């Protein structure tokens, strides 16, 4: 009924910024809120009108054009460091109350040359605990990427599992020294020995990064760091 | 116009009540009173609303009573689980005032950590499925009340606990993880900055 457009978006300090919202359900406002840890959900911009725009609680860095009944946008001239965070859009009947969209995670950096995909690896079940417990956990570690937008996925004989599974909540930082270290994230998969030892089932840690955007500039050796997948594979061993 | 909710995180034990509070301030008196929870990475979804002094309302476990005398509407639950595990925003809004919004609260995460009933600690060390010389400890099996910390040394790295259930077998586990690159780095040694029991089985092997 709410849907938000991009999904992600890495910007530059200084770049244009354009988030998009689109309403399949008819209603007569919509709102855009930045959600931010301690502050919670503040309104940026809102509009009661079809065709046009009113301020909310913090309108500064931001512009906001309704062109249509459907369509709310929030726009960005000049995207500073502090714009970075999660924003949300939500459409309301005013009797009504609020549906929400999934959310954009905007990230507006100094240099692109900070963004990195990740290195994904899978690390075999120890013995130890294939005797003591009779249970298996594969690890699975995506390191090095930036900016920590991230989803993992264990995949099962080609089928996405989610019994026996835990993933850390939030990434980790590398360098917890420096302000653009790059982040590290694990997950476990647990087993019965019997399905580990099995050399014919195949395990398979997805992780979809996030990143740069085809219109991105790239003057750089190294491959274009954009959205993608990154796997690591593994099959049972005796 | 003001709406304040219970200030950082609270940790309950699987099975446990809990008690998120919200008071508010406001000029209006025909006003709507909302819980919206929002799970990791999801949009925040409704889940109690009333209008009415001195209702309760429930939902999924979970009540509300609306209490306007002393400016309170705090989210209870008898016995909480897991899946409960969620950022919980109180909100308010003024009905018949033209320009209809919302007013929240900073909100409030509520963590729910796993009864083990039969744990049994132990650190293991894994291999690399590709070019086997990199390696990871897992410290796994320890009840809910063992806290992971953190290495001292900024070549460690050191994730916290996280509960994960196998639904077959009807058993849920506390697992945390260690990784490092540097020759000094042993699985012994990997959890010695944090409070780790007595009985924690080592492997020679």
């Amino acid at each position: 009924a709410v849907t938000q457009s991009p999904r992600s978006k890495v910007a530059v300090t200084g770049g244009k910024v354009t988030l998009s919202c689109h309403q399949t359900n008819n209603h007569d406002y919509m709102y855009w809120y930045r959600q931010d840890t301690g502050h919670g959900l503040r309104l940026i911009h809102y509009s009661y009108v079809a065709d046009s725009t009113e301020k909310g609680d913090i309108p500064d860095g931001y512009k906001a054009s309704r062109p249509s009944q459907e369509n709310f946008s929030l726009i960005l001239e000049l995207a500073s460091l502090s714009q970075t965070a999660v924003y949300f859009c939500a459409s309301s009947q005013t009797n009504s109350d609020y549906t929400f969209g999934s959310g954009t995670r905007l990230l507006v950096i100094e240099d692109l040359r900070n963004v990195f995909p990740p290195e994904v690896a899978v690390f075999e079940p120890s013995e130890a605990e294939i005797s003591h417990t009779q249970k298996a956990t594969l690890v699975c570690l995506a390191t090095g990427f930036y900016p920590d937008h991230v989803e993992l996925s264990w995949w099962v004989n080609g089928k996405e599992v989610h019994s026996g599974v835990c993933t850390d909540p939030q990434p980790l930082k590398e360098q917890p020294a420096l302000n653009d270290s790059r982040y590290a994230l694990s997950s476990r998969l647990r087993v019965s020995a019997t399905f580990w030892q099995n050399p014919r089932n195949h395990f398979r840690c997805q992780v979809q990064f996030y990143g740069l955007s085809e219109n991105d500039e790239w003057t750089q050796d190294r491959a274009k760091p954009v959205t993608q997948i990154v796997s690591a594979e593994a099959w049972g061993r005796a | 116009d003001s709406v304040t909710q219970t200030e950082g995180l609270v940790t309950v034990t699987e099975g446990l009540p809990v008690m998120l509070n919200c008071t508010y301030q406001t000029a209006y008196s025909d006003v709507a009173f909302f819980w919206y929870v929002q799970y990791l990475n999801e949009a925040p979804k409704l889940l109690l609303r009333s209008s009415t002094d001195n209702k309760r309302t429930e939902h999924q476990g979970f009540h509300a009573t609306l209490h306007k005398s002393s400016s309170s509407f705090h989210l209870q639950k008898s016995s909480v689980q897991l899946s409960d595990s969620a950022l919980y925003y109180c909100a308010l809004s003024p009905h018949n005032t033209g320009n209809y919004k919302y007013v929240f609260g900073a909100g409030t995460r509520l963590k729910v950590i796993a009864h083990i009933q039969n744990p049994d600690p132990a650190v293991y060390q894994l291999r690399d499925s590709k070019s086997s010389d990199k390696s990871v400890c897992l410290f796994t099996d320890f009840d809910s009340q063992t806290n992971v910390s953190q290495s001292k040394d900024s070549d460690v790295y050191i994730t916290d606990k996280c509960v994960l259930d196998m639904r077959s077998m009807d058993f849920k586990s506390n697992s945390a993880v260690a990784w490092s690159n540097k020759s000094d780095f042993a699985c012994a040694n990997a959890f010695n900055n944090s409070i780790i029991p007595e009985d924690t089985f080592f492997p020679s092997p």
